[PDB]
């Protein structure tokens, strides 16, 4: 599908199958890609998985995952909200929006069509806060040379 | 007190 | 009209079962139905979307809930009736079930040659869509043998909130089959029917 990265490059990716946009020390943002039609180099998304790590004093760990004729206004678990009754740093509105205020970070998710699409508004510091072998993030570096 | 500046923008949409 | 039960309590039993029970402020003290009143019991979640209530009469002050999904919030509420005169819904009462063994395996798994490092796979995948509990992590298993006894697959163990891993020193233009499976707090999920990856070569 197209891909509009944290650094503003705009790029249209093949990446069939599972494959990670975020992956770093609070989330992890997971899509799978289908072909149009078989044999297609066009794809488009089909599910949208997101983990939001636990985040002590915060919120437990909530894992949101929608697709296509499913988009739930909850995690998983029938949540709508991270950690305790009290706790709202986390939290799910029906576009379905996530609202991970602890972390200064909004994710976005609707089905256009046949489709899913995405959308993640985060900190610089907290988006660019990750580990040395998490390399593959679409959302941070692109696609490999080869998906486009 | 939980509660987290400039913002980075991802997006993924068809086609 | 007719007063709504009071008191209502979500006594969770299992993965899949509640047991409700309620007062009733019309009834004497402690908690003889004398008369040929019945009581209604409604309940739901929030997964999938668009859910409708389930709904069950009750004879006495309580109601056992079954075929409940795991670690799954609930709402429950009670009403009773008496003929022709019926009240209305009761203040809501949640219950949230334990967990289980996960019962479906991780989908859409994916095997790609890394950039520059053909002899690195990335294995990339989806959760179960019956996760059951917090996944708690992954097993990949790999082998260049189709045919092997799963004791003699390479095992790769992975955390379980990450859906991408990489495996380093393999050989260019060879076989490989991957299978995983996800685990949570009570156990093993099923394996994934292992898929084929070709490393490339020169």
């Amino acid at each position: 599908p197209h891909l509009r990265t944290f650094k503003d490059n705009f790029q249209t990716c093949k990446v069939e199958g599972a494959w990670p946009l975020i992956d770093n020390n609070y989330l992890s943002v997971q899509v799978t890609n289908v072909p149009v039609v078989p044999g297609s180099s066009a794809t488009a998304t089909n599910k949208i998985t997101i983990i939001f790590k636990a985040h002590h004093g915060c919120t437990d760990q909530k894992v949101y995952q929608a697709v296509t004729d499913d988009l739930p206004a909850a995690f998983v678990d029938g949540t709508t909200s991270g950690g305790d009754s009290d706790a709202k740093s986390l939290r799910i509105v029906e576009y379905v929006e996530m609202h991970a205020r602890y972390i200064g970070t909004t994710v976005f998710v609707r089905q256009v069509g046949r489709y899913l699409t995405l959308a993640i508004r985060m900190p610089e510091d907290l988006a660019m806060s990750y580990e040395e072998s998490q390399d593959l993030q679409l959302c941070v570096n692109g696609c490999p040379l080869s998906e486009r | 007190p939980c509660n987290y500046p400039s913002y980075l923008f991802c997006g993924l949409f068809g086609d | 009209p007719m007063m709504p039960p009071v008191g209502v309590q979500a006594s969770i039993l299992s993965h899949d079962t509640i047991r409700i029970t309620w007062a009733d402020n019309s009834l004497p003290k402690h908690q003889k139905i004398t008369d040929s009143r019945y009581y209604t019991v409604r309940w739901k979640t929030n997964i999938p979307a668009n859910t409708k209530y389930k709904n069950a009469n009750a004879t006495t002050l309580s109601y056992l809930v079954t075929g409940l999904k795991p670690n799954t919030l609930y709402e429950f509420s009670v009403m009773v009736t008496k003929g022709r005169r019926s009240s209305t819904w009761s203040m809501t009462a949640h219950g949230a079930t334990f967990e289980l063994v996960p019962t479906s395996p991780p989908k859409d798994v994916t095997v790609v040659s890394k950039e520059g490092k053909p002899r690195t796979i990335i294995v990339n995948w989806q959760p179960p869509s019956e996760a059951n509990g917090k996944i708690t992590g992954y097993i990949i298993y790999y082998s260049t043998d189709v045919n092997a006894e799963i004791h003699d697959w390479v095992i790769e163990p992975v955390v379980g909130n990450r859906l991408t891993h990489q495996i380093q020193e393999l050989t260019l233009d060879t076989p490989y089959y991957f299978k995983i499976q996800a685990r949570n707090s009570k156990g093993m999920g099923p394996m994934s029917e292992a898929v084929q990856f070709r490393t490339p070569k020169a």
